[PDB]
């Protein structure tokens, strides 16, 4: 019994022998973690499989072969392009009309490995018109199984921001994606806000039509999920609509959405607080009514403790939320953050290896220092005792001269006698 | 109305044309998350800069599924 023979077999006129063949060409291809995809595909027998959907007089034979070129398409990128090359994918497209359910399944499954592909393949694939089809299996009655791999295509669907989604698609995409948001099931809801995680991830004007759509109030108290999986890409997605415009961060503020973050901010897992103060960044990117926001919702002391003992990650984006506090703020809200001890930890990030974040800190202490007036001195007492000139002092070499020029600006107007 | 723009911005050092021709002030407000542009600040003042609303870390272990092999029926 060996693949030669199974090609062989797999040509006959016969449907049984050939049912049995391509039935033995699947059993190959999900024996383990790595198929002998490249023979099966060097064997000849692509073109065969493609020709045995066309079968609508026998279902079983359809579904296997079917199946045996979704896995061929699991593969790499060029094992992916061996299966639309045979010109699989319009017939695939065609079998979401079929009657049978295993059949129309095993299409939806095939054709999401070949929009995973790439933007091109998600392009043609939709072009194709793909997605109302999709879209129409999700219904009550549809098999929670069945549920899973459609929104697991979905968001392949949604995946890819260098050429985003075409309008058409995220219009289509959007309102089923209010219906799934509701489901119970962990896996479905899991895809569901990744989904959205892509959509609002393609920029501002797709983040518009999420907001539109009325599904973020929906969507912010998922922040708070008991399934950690559930909350991390709520996370994102939400993270991604304010770094949008202040009106469209606003959106999300108003969906109480600073009040979900005491429990991430002091998460066992540091990826959720990287993750949480990034978020908060981005909001203290804001407006002084934004900024007022985090102050009054408690956060700043949890931001400014993360800045101290966090990992690198964490503190990285809690420096940028310092920073950006420091020139959106007013002349208090910068006040606040001073006697709410934030001058030490800052300035322990001077020494850390990654140039950017010492520029954002840098950043931070000269806006800062620029800020308080009567406080210049005051508050450049406070920079000097931590040991913080000492560390701004040596940033004066030459081998960041953008850094340089900063740490020499702030020693010439606030460090000179 | 110029210098409120510009306090969405990190100004970053010197021109680096690597990131385009200089853009306006009001040009500014186009650019996507985290992104990095060159600006023109005044007469003979272009300066590198960074929004301050950013773009995320890449995922890894976090969900992903691009591709899914089927393994069996159930």
């Amino acid at each position: 019994t060996s693949l030669e023979a199974i090609v062989q077999n797999a040509s006959s006129d016969n449907q049984g022998i050939q049912l049995s063949a391509v039935q033995a060409a699947r059993k190959l291809l999900s024996s383990d973690r790595n198929p002998p995809i490249d023979d099966l595909i060097k064997s000849g027998i692509l073109p065969i499989l493609v020709h045995c959907l066309e079968r609508d007089d026998n279902p079983s034979l359809q579904f296997e072969a079917a199946w045996a070129l979704t896995n061929i398409a699991s593969g790499t990128s060029e094992q992916t392009q061996a299966v639309v090359q045979s010109n699989a994918v319009p017939l695939f497209l065609r079998l979401l009309h079929s009657p049978h359910q295993n059949v129309c399944e095993q299409a939806v499954w095939a054709l999401g490995n070949i929009i995973g592909d790439g933007p091109q393949c998600r392009d043609y694939v939709i072009s194709l018109g793909v997605v109302k089809p999709l879209l129409s299996f999700i219904s009550p009655s549809i098999p929670i199984t069945f549920l899973r791999n459609v929104t697991w295509v979905m968001v392949n669907l949604c995946r890819h921001k260098d050429p985003p989604p075409p309008m058409e698609t995220i219009q289509e995409i959007l309102p089923a994606l209010c219906v799934l948001i509701h489901h119970t099931d962990v896996n479905i809801l899991v895809d569901t806000v990744w989904a959205l995680s892509y959509l609002t991830d393609a920029g501002n004007e797709q983040i518009q039509m999420v907001i539109d759509s009325g599904i973020v109030p929906h969507l912010v108290p998922l922040l708070s999920h008991q399934e950690v999986k559930v909350q991390t890409a709520a996370l994102r997605a939400v993270g991604n609509i304010v770094t949008g415009t202040d009106e469209q961060t606003q959106v999300v503020l108003n969906c109480d959405a600073l009040s979900h973050f005491p429990a991430l901010l002091t998460h066992p897992k540091e990826k959720i607080n990287k993750e949480a103060v990034w978020f908060l960044s981005n909001i203290t990117a804001g407006n002084q009514q934004q900024v007022q926001a985090v102050i009054d919702a408690n956060l700043v002391p949890m931001i400014i403790h993360l800045l101290d003992k966090g990992d690198f990650g964490t503190q990285k984006e809690a420096a940028w939320a310092i920073s950006n506090l420091t020139i959106s703020g007013r002349k208090d809200q910068v006040a606040y953050l001073i006697q709410q001890n934030v001058i030490p930890p800052f300035c322990n990030l001077l020494t850390v290896k990654d140039a950017q974040v010492v520029q954002v800190v840098l950043d931070g202490l000269s806006n800062i220092l620029k800020m308080a007036e009567d406080e210049a001195e005051t508050i450049g007492n406070l920079i000097e005792e931590c040991g913080g000139l000492e560390k701004i002092e040596q940033l004066q070499n030459h081998e960041n001269e953008d850094i340089y020029k900063l740490a020499y600006e702030i020693i010439d107007q606030f460090f000179s006698s | 109305v110029e210098s409120a723009v510009l306090r969405g911005f990190l100004i970053l050092g010197k021109e680096d044309r690597r990131y385009g021709p200089a853009l306006s002030i009001n040009e500014l407000s186009n650019l996507a998350k985290g992104e990095k542009a060159n600006v023109l600040i005044g007469q003979g003042d272009v300066v590198l800069v960074m929004k301050r609303k950013r773009d995320s870390s890449i995922l890894t272990d976090s969900q992903t599924a691009t591709k899914r092999i089927r393994m069996a029926i159930n």
